[PDB]
């Protein structure tokens, strides 16, 4: 056929590219950073009414000051999460200190290109690349609140706001205009909730959507349905307001 | 050593096991249960080295429970005792052997008879009317050699036991803090919570 | 030795071997699970391409991972055994190391992981199986129903079905099960399950097998009669109109 | 590299099927027919010897009926060579079970292990599956008489009557037409012979083209017995069932 | 043609080419421009950091390998990590074992051989990054250009990446001038920034867009970003 | 070293000394023999210092990882078995540690587990481990009642260590107290044996032998 | 390096055939004829020494080989494949039997071993099946004399008599006619020489025919004396001279 | 300390007229303590008998092993194994563990089904074979058995006489050994039948 680690004439790795396609087909995930914390939002997207919507975990905790959101083939994210968590707890065991958000990110990205059928660089055993992207958000004493985008390519960027998934291209455009260095956590909460509503095929409610955030004071917390439902209501109102 | 006794009467097997756990100069516990249930009708008492003892029993437990789940059937005592003798016979010639001696007592629901098995860390297995590990045998075998009968009832057997536990408290150096007794029969495994004065 | 990457990405971002694994699931017999208010019931259909089988011995579709958790499937039979065995061992191991039997959610997440792993490990094809795992956590009475698939994804359901014509029976359940008021009885919970299977089993008293799981390791598999009876009573429901 | 010549014997078809398994079954379909009929007091195994000659030594031959244990036997359909590799590992598994538990291996336990081995070649290794299907006929004290069947896929199931190899559709129908639960061993023996006699691609059904085995519990003993018939034995029973 | 000979690196085309390696080289041209130039006292790197959105950040292009050596990249960032990290170990091994600073010329030889291994065995893939390594060792300042093919070359200056030819020509022209900027880093850095702006087009180099690295006689390889590069834009 | 822990109405009391020796040489009088595994778990240090301090910190990491993974605080019975199994993997290698894993889970209530490098894991109400264990047992054993006030129980602990610090040459320095409730444990100060001894003597009239 | 052919080179075709085993058998068909006949007190196996140049010395080569003192082999197909199989066969007879029971294996079992070798060459990774078929003849105390044929597929079966290779079809028919269950060894040797004559184009003498018999114990071929139970090998290859003398009574 | 002297026990085999006998005690102890009086040391696989003295755990292990082997042997060879062959199997099985042997002393007895000839043989712990035509001894009281046999024994005894002789050798030998006794069993083997008798002896 054609090796999993082959280069395209344009200088790209086929598997990685195709990997990015599967991601576009993934649920929406948005992240907004503010000097008051970072907000992460995801589209549950239930394939049926019988499916208990809250058994859908697309936002997980890495550590008390680090959480992430996933988009794309999510079963793939499992081992990335385990690694990220171990890396965070381990760094603590060895340095008696919290792991910096960027380093945690950089750590996950290091697994990314570890694939092939005999790549002459070490012992990269994993048949294909990961088919999921991640939004990593947290806070640390060195660079405060941070949002990161980690891809199956093995690279990562830092964003003030970023959306990945099926509605990304448009949602990102929204953020481009909406975001500003003075947003408050609440503002960002409604903004995330609003963009999810626009791009979602379904009617946004506290059951097919989910919020959460990271604040230096209480760390990473995932909003329970009630807290969210209200923010949704408060959003509909201010919208009809004009 | 610890007190590990076993007696097979007419329709059940009785297992007595010292409750003390001493470490050097101090007796750390007086309510220790040196036993593990392998299946609804199979119980195994054990005594030996500090870590090996529990690690082996639980390991054997896990495997027999797995066989039960996988086969949706309960292995006969005889078979369970054969699996255990094998595990120890492997251990004996391994890098760091398990120093654990065990008594296996169970009720064969198919033959409808109780069975008692004595197995030592070497993998020595023997089937007996009554048996014991450690020094206990030294004062109890003659008692039982004298007063034992195959058709005794569970009650008769429980008395013969009290007789043994008495001789042991009289002539044995160590204070083993009494014993915990258990009966295994057609209906399963139950503990005689009233022997501290039965 | 052999480590060819069999599950890989295609231009449109799809892992075909995993998708084809799903197709194998669609072909397998049907399986269903509905959780009541104090129990969970699993029902599976039995093929009829041949009949002269000895049901006594022939391996049944609902397996026990432990004494409080069961697992049924749809897909390749051979492949289910590998998964069942692995989960069974994990069940005992977890008891040993944590001194506490696996929760249904956990045992499920483990099985899902095995599947996901087989989708990005060289030299192996994904499992042509999807599963339904149900039971009650230790010292808990709230019923648990979970589903897993080749991709490695899993989630919980109030009721769900997998296998051939699962499209049908799911529709049936979607408009016959109210989360507000779940089959408050073991009895009416077993009924909703037979009803749902009859939508596709096409008269098969001996072609349907049920298994009810109640809190505290109370699992039992109904016999033809107990089932046949449920079928009888249901056919009158239709005629009486 | 070598990826060029790799048949990928372990992947799914777009229809969710395993090519190799499918094709291997296609292979088995041209194999001599084998039937297993389970009566109330025993089990019967019969198979048709594919390709024979005047010169073929039949007294020393055995190409379909193999003894695994003292209470378990199998009829084969597919590659004899492949069958043996598996037959031997089964005979060993049987003995290990004994050595460990000091009890004879339950018929289903032996069947499952053998089927797991096949399943393996189906999921990893880049190797071809075993072109073989088995009809296991054994007895144990936990389920008594049992009849099982396993194929290249690694799946196995239980049966009252069943056949594998060539003309199975025809054989199954004929069996499905005259099999009765209250059957007796000799009844099964006859149904067996007759079924073959009608599916045979040959002119007539002679003893020299057959293999026969029965697992009965001779009353005047109390123990189950395996008996693999000798040429002169099949010849007798052949005349009696009225096929001369 | 080419389609039958580019499926992997263990195949030669009928004209003796290794396409997989050539496609790798392509990844570099697609990468952001970066320039390197030296004198007899200092060696400089200037890079144009690229960004995703305007809400994102500008990915780092320069990595420090030791107190006397470092490099800038163009291409697959992950690979630069792998390679610079390998170069760090080699620098480290030389210190620990021989209490000796790894010579730039040797670092280059090490890189070359590592890259090469991935172009002759089945299963591997060439690296998709280009590197410009500067450093000050026992024989002065040095500048190396590393290509995925395995070819490492020592130059006075050079540039790699999209529109690099602009800067390369400017240097090729200014040669006799900058090669003599001794005892004055700020000047060599300017000649650096000028050469790189010769490859601009899209935009103009800003403060959080430009990136400078400098190593030399009494200068431990240090990096400059943002406000730090202000006095050069 | 003297460390004790007992269960009672008010939950669990944990007391330890802080003397570290190397032969007859007193290395430290300021050692922390209570490892704070987390807001609900406590570990005691007896036997080899590094062996306890290290492997117990390690246990903490393992517990944290379990909670992230299971979204549920680890049980005391399980945290004790992780330490237990780890240590048994090294049986024979020479590790030296006698420890108590203490905690309060809604599911088990107050629980104490004894864990030594021998592979021994025991659940119980009262445990004294260390070279001064018998001296604490003496005091503790004869003044224990499930019905002790959280205040009287706290004192019995402090005093049981004082007893051991006196007689045992390898124990001493200061006393460290902990109170285990479900909301977690509560530190109850560091009590320099230097002063605590005199104080108790005067106020209690005990240690009558010593000349004051 | 490193054999990257860890997958099967012999797989199933949609029709259900195993190509390589088929092609392998085709190669057996092309090979020189060789046959075997079981008498009441012996077995005989023979083939034709088809010299591949008058400059080549066909004596420096054996198509009929000794496996154990009571088992001989012969083939049809690819010479080099037979050669390595003979070595492997002799070894396995030791490693898996003589070294355990202190006695040479019985025909069926040794034959069973060879079969296993070939079967694996049918499924193992990166290899092709063996392009030969063997006619193994031998004798053991509890089974008497026997003759087996082993195919590249790894299958094998017992024969009263049979032939393989080029003129096998013709030869088989001729044998089915002459064979009976009362033949003495000499008779079979004669019949053998006859059957062989048809398949032989050119010369037919003791220097172009290779034949061996599994008959009585040759104490004279032991090499030592003084051990009652050791009676000598039953396998004996005939000499050029021995052949001709019979070719006259042909 | 000495493995071959932890459990105790003895075995002896004799040949008579068209017959062979093999006998053993029933003791199984742990040093001075007697534990079981039902531990038999004779087993058989088909018409072949095997006595095993030594460390009990190994006595059990080897029995399970030879069962396993003789079973597969019959399945492949399609006949029961003979005494002579079995001897070779035992020997190589033991030498297989040359540098960490089973602490046992095996004794083989049987009549060759095909030749009708009686056969007995002994082995040391690493497989060395001793094939006598009169008698083989083994166990903690082997010195005694040697004195007993070397005297009592005579060729071609009848099954009824050989019984007396092998029983007398066993009994009196066991009575001078603290680690042997507590019962005994004797097997008399003829080409057609096998008789197993239990003996009456001291229990001290
Ligand atoms: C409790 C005291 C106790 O319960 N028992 C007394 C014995 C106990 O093991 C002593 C322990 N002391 C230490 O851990 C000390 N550290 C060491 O002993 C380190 C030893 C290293 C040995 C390897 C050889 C090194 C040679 C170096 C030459 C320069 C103190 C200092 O930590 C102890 O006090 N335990 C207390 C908690």
């Amino acid at each position: 056929d054609r090796g999993v680690s082959t280069f395209s004439p344009e200088g790209r790795l086929f598997q990685v590219e195709y990997s990015l396609e599967a991601i576009k087909l993934g649920s929406t995930a948005i992240g907004i950073a503010t000097k008051e914390g970072v907000v992460l939002g995801v589209e549950k997207r239930a394939t049926s009414p019988l499916l208990e919507s809250d058994s859908i975990e697309k936002i997980v905790e890495i550590d008390r000051h680090i959480g992430c959101a996933m988009s794309g083939l999510t079963a793939d994210a499992r081992s990335m999460i385990e690694h990220a968590r171990t890396a965070a707890v381990t760094h603590n065991l060895y340095y008696d200190e919290d792991i910096n958000v960027e380093s945690l990110t950089q750590s996950v990205c290091d697994l990314a290109l570890r694939f092939g059928e005999g790549a002459s660089g070490e012992e990269r055993l994993m048949s294909r690349p990961f088919g999921v992207a991640l939004l990593i958000a947290g806070h640390d004493a060195d660079d405060g609140y941070q949002l990161f985008h980690a891809e199956p390519s093995g690279t990562f960027y830092r964003y003030n706001a970023k959306a990945i998934g099926s509605g990304s291209e448009g949602a990102q455009a929204e953020l481009l205009n909406e975001w500003h260095s003075s947003l408050t956590l609440k503002e960002a909460e409604l903004l995330v909730l609003k963009i999810l509503k626009q791009v979602m095929e379904e009617k946004l409610d506290e059951n097919n959507a989910q919020l959460s955030c990271i604040t230096k004071q209480d760390g990473f917390k995932i909003y329970d349905n009630e807290k969210t439902a209200e923010l949704i209501k408060e959003l509909k109102e201010k919208e009809a307001a004009e | 050593m610890d007190i590990i006794l076993g007696i097979r009467v007419q329709d059940s097997v009785i297992l007595a096991s010292s409750k003390a756990v001493t470490r050097g100069i101090s007796v750390l516990k007086d309510s220790d249960d040196k036993t593990r249930q392998l299946s609804p009708h199979t119980l195994m008492s054990f005594a030996g080295e500090a870590g090996d003892t529990v690690q082996f029993a639980e390991y054997i437990q896990a495997n027999i429970q797995l066989y039960s789940i996988r086969e949706d059937y309960e292995l006969s005592p005889q078979a369970v005792s054969s699996f255990v003798r094998q595990e120890l016979a492997k251990s004996i010639r391994s890098r760091r052997p398990y120093q654990v001696n065990v008594l296996i007592g169970g009720y064969d629901k198919k033959k409808n008879k109780p069975e008692l098995y004595q197995i030592d860390y070497l993998g020595t297995k023997v089937e007996l009317p009554y048996g014991a590990h450690g020094y206990s045998g030294f004062y109890t075998f003659s008692l039982l050699d004298h007063h034992y009968r195959p058709d005794m009832t569970t009650e008769e057997g429980l008395d013969l036991l009290k007789l043994c536990v008495q001789e042991l408290e009289k002539r044995m150096p160590m204070d083993f803090k009494g014993v915990i007794v258990k009966i295994v029969d057609k209906d399963g495994i139950r503990q005689v919570d009233d022997f501290q004065a039965q | 030795g052999y480590d060819r990457a069999l599950s890989i990405f295609s231009p449109d971002g799809h892992i075909f071997q995993v998708e084809y694994a799903l197709e194998a699931v669609k072909r397998g017999t049907c399986a269903v699970g509905v959780k009541g208010k104090n129990c969970v019931v699993l029902g599976c259909e039995r093929r009829s391409t041949l009949k002269l089988q000895d049901t006594r011995i022939t391996p049944s579709k609902v397996s026990k991972i432990d004494s409080h958790v069961v697992l049924s499937f749809s897909g390749l039979n051979a492949d289910s055994r590998i998964l069942i065995e692995k989960a069974r061992v994990e069940a005992q191991s977890h008891r040993l190391t944590l001194e506490d039997p696996v929760t249904v959610e956990y045992l499920t997440r483990y099985v899902a992981g095995v599947q996901q792993r087989y989708t990005q490990s060289g030299g192996v094809r994904p499992f042509g199986v999807s599963t339904l795992i149900a039971g009650f956590d230790p010292r808990d009475d709230e019923p648990k129903l979970y589903q897993t698939e080749p991709s490695g994804i899993y989630s919980s359901w109030s009721a769900q079905t997998i296998g051939r014509n699962s499209k049908t029976v799911r529709e049936f359940l979607e408009k016959n099960y109210d989360r507000k008021e779940p089959p408050a009885t073991v009895e009416e919970c077993v009924k909703l399950t037979v009803r749902s299977l009859l939508e596709v089993v096409q008269t098969g008293a001996k072609n349907i097998e049920i298994t009810v799981v109640k809190p505290d390791s109370d699992i039992v598999a109904l016999s033809s009669e107990e089932i046949n009876q449920y079928v009888t009573q249901i056919e009158q429901e239709k005629q009486e109109q | 590299g070598s990826r060029r010549y790799d048949s990928r014997t372990t992947i799914f078809s777009p229809e969710g099927r395993l090519y190799q398994v499918e094709y291997a079954l296609e292979s088995i379909s041209h194999a001599g027919t084998a039937i297993g009929i389970m009566a109330s007091d025993g089990i019967v195994l019969a198979a048709e010897r594919k390709v024979t000659s005047t010169l073929l030594e039949q007294d020393t031959s055995t190409e379909k009926l193999y003894k695994l244990n003292d209470k378990i036997a199998v009829a084969v359909a597919g590659l004899t060579a492949d069958a043996e590799i598996l037959i031997n590992t089964a005979r060993i598994h049987a003995q290990n079970y004994l050595k460990t538990y000091n009890e004879d291996i339950p018929v289903e336990i032996l069947v499952r292990r053998l089927s797991d081995i096949k399943q393996g070649y189906t999921q990893h290794g880049g190797l071809r599956p075993f072109g073989v299907s088995f009809i296991y006929a054994g007895y144990d004290d936990r389920y008594g008489y049992q009849l099982y069947t396993s194929n290249p896929s690694g799946n196995y199931t239980g049966w009252k009557a069943i056949s594998v190899g060539a003309n199975t559709s025809a054989a199954q129908t004929l069996l499905q037409m005259d099999y009765k639960d209250d059957m007796k061993v000799d009844d099964a023996i006859e149904l067996a012979l007759k079924t073959l006699s009608k599916t045979t691609d040959s002119s007539a059904l002679t003893y020299d083209r057959l293999e026969f085995a029965t697992i009965r519990k001779g009353a005047n003993d109390g123990e189950v017995y395996q008996k693999i018939f000798k040429p002169q034995e099949i010849k007798d029973i052949l005349v009696k069932t009225g096929i001369t | 043609f080419r389609n039958n000979y580019d499926g992997d690196t263990v195949t030669f085309s009928p004209t003796g080419r290794l396409f997989q390696v050539e496609y790798a080289l392509e990844a570099i041209k697609q990468g952001s421009v970066t320039v390197g130039l030296r004198s007899n006292t200092h060696a400089v790197l200037v890079a144009l950091k690229r960004n995703a959105d305007e809400l994102s950040s500008y990915q780092k292009k320069i990595i420090k390998c030791d107190e006397h050596m470092g490099l800038s990249l163009a291409g697959l960032a992950p690979d630069a990590r792998v390679l610079s990290n390998y170069l760090r170990q080699q620098c480290n091994y030389s210190s620990l074992v021989f209490n000796r600073k790894l010579a730039v010329e040797r670092a280059g030889h090490l890189l070359c051989d590592k890259a090469q291994k991935n172009t002759q065995s089945y299963g591997g893939r060439p690296y998709g990054v280009g590197l410009l390594i500067i450093g000050y060792d026992k024989s002065g300042a040095h500048l190396l250009e590393f290509q995925p093919s395995g070819n490492v070359t020592e130059l006075y200056g050079t540039a790699i990446g999209a529109r690099s030819q602009g800067a390369k020509t400017y240097l090729e022209r200014t040669l006799d001038t900058f090669i003599k900027i001794d005892g004055n880093p700020d000047e060599l850095i300017k000649a650096g920034v000028e050469a790189i702006s010769q490859s601009l087009r899209d935009e103009s180099l800003t403060v959080d867009n430009l990136s400078i690295a400098i190593v030399g006689k009494d200068t431990p390889f240090t990096i400059y970003d943002g406000e730090a590069v202000a006095k050069y834009i | 070293t003297t460390t004790l822990a007992f269960r009672f109405q008010g939950g669990i009391i944990v007391a330890v000394d802080s003397r570290a020796t190397a032969g007859n040489w007193v290395a430290s009088q300021t050692v922390k023999k209570v490892i704070e595994i987390n807001p609900f778990l406590l570990g005691t240090m007896a036997g080899g210092a590094a062996d306890c301090q290290f492997w117990e910190t390690w246990l903490g990491s393992q517990c944290r990882l379990h909670e992230l993974r299971e979204k549920e605080r680890i049980s005391v019975a399980a945290a004790s078995k992780i330490l237990s199994n780890l240590v048994y993997q090294y049986k024979g290698a020479g590790l030296s540690m006698g420890t108590m894993i203490c905690g309060y889970t809604r599911k088990e209530g107050p629980t104490i587990y004894y864990v030594d490098s021998d592979g021994t894991r025991l659940k119980g109400d009262i445990f004294c481990v260390g070279s001064g264990q018998t001296f604490a047992y003496g005091v503790l054993d004869s003044n224990y009642k499930w019905d002790l006030s959280v205040e009287d129980a706290l004192y019995l602990g402090k005093r049981s260590i004082l007893a051991a610090a006196h007689r045992d040459a390898y124990s001493g320095g200061s006393v460290n107290l902990y109170h285990v409730t479900e909301d977690g444990w509560i530190y109850h100060g560091n009590h320099d044996v230097g002063e605590l001894f005199w104080k108790v003597k005067e106020e209690e009239g005990s240690f009558n032998n010593v000349i004051g | 390096m490193t054999d990257r052919y860890s997958f099967s080179l012999t797989t199933f075709s949609p029709s259900g055939k195993l190509g390589q085993i088929d092609y392998a058998l085709t190669a057996v068909k092309q090979g020189v004829t060789s046959l075997g006949i079981k008498a009441t007190n012996g077995v005989v196996i023979a083939t034709e020494k088809k010299s591949s140049s008058p400059l080549a010395m066909s004596e420096t080569l054996s198509k009929v080989s000794l496996l154990t003192p009571d088992i001989g082999a012969v083939y049809s197909g690819m010479g080099p494949d037979y050669r390595v199989l003979v070595d492997k066969s002799r070894k396995v007879a030791h490693t898996s039997y003589k070294r355990i029971y202190g006695e040479y294996p019985p025909t069926k079992l040794l034959v069973s071993e060879v079969a296993k070798i070939m079967q694996e060459a049918t499924q193992s990774g990166g290899v092709r099946p063996f392009g030969v078929s063997l006619l193994i003849a031998g004798h053991d105390e509890f089974n008497g004399f026997s003759l087996y044929q082993v195919d590249p597929s790894g299958s094998y079966f017992p024969w009263k008599a049979t032939a393989i290779g080029k003129g096998s079809v013709a030869a088989k028919t001729f044998l089915e006619k002459r064979w009976n269950d009362e033949l003495e060894l000499e008779d079979a040797i004669h019949i053998a020489l006859l059957t062989l004559k048809e398949s032989v184009e050119g010369e037919f003498n003791g220097d172009t025919i290779e034949l061996a018999i599994i008959g009585d114990e040759n104490p004279d071929l032991l090499g030592y004396t003084g051990i009652p139970t050791d009676k000598g090998p039953r396998f004996r290859k005939l000499t050029s001279q021995e052949i001709n003398d019979r070719l006259e009574a042909l | 300390s000495d493995p071959s002297s932890i459990n105790g026990g003895i075995v002896v085999a004799m040949t008579g007229k068209d017959c062979v006998a093999i006998a053993c005690d029933l003791r199984l102890g742990s040093q001075s303590l007697g534990v079981s009086n039902k531990f038999e040391k004779i087993f058989h696989y088909g018409h072949v008998f095997l006595g095993i003295t030594g460390l009990a755990t190994d006595v059990t292990t080897l029995n399970e092993m030879f069962r396993y082997k003789t079973n597969l042997y019959k399945l492949k060879e399609e006949r029961a194994i003979e005494p002579e062959t079995f001897t070779q199997l035992v020997s190589s099985s033991l030498y297989e563990r040359r540098f960490g042997p089973y602490f046992v002393g095996p004794v083989v007895a049987g009549i060759n089904s095909k030749s009708g000839k009686p056969f007995i043989a002994g082995f040391d712990l690493i497989g060395c074979i001793d094939e006598a035509k009169d008698f083989i001894v083994s166990g903690t009281a082997s010195d005694q058995l040697f004195g007993m046999c070397e005297s009592l024994y005579e060729p071609n005894l009848e099954p009824e006489d050989l019984f007396e002789t092998i029983s007398q050798a066993l009994l009196n030998a066991a009575d001078r050994d603290a680690l042997s006794g507590w019962g005994a069993v004797v097997y008399i083997i003829k080409k057609d039948e096998v008789v197993k008798r239990y003996l009456k002896m001291r229990q001290d």
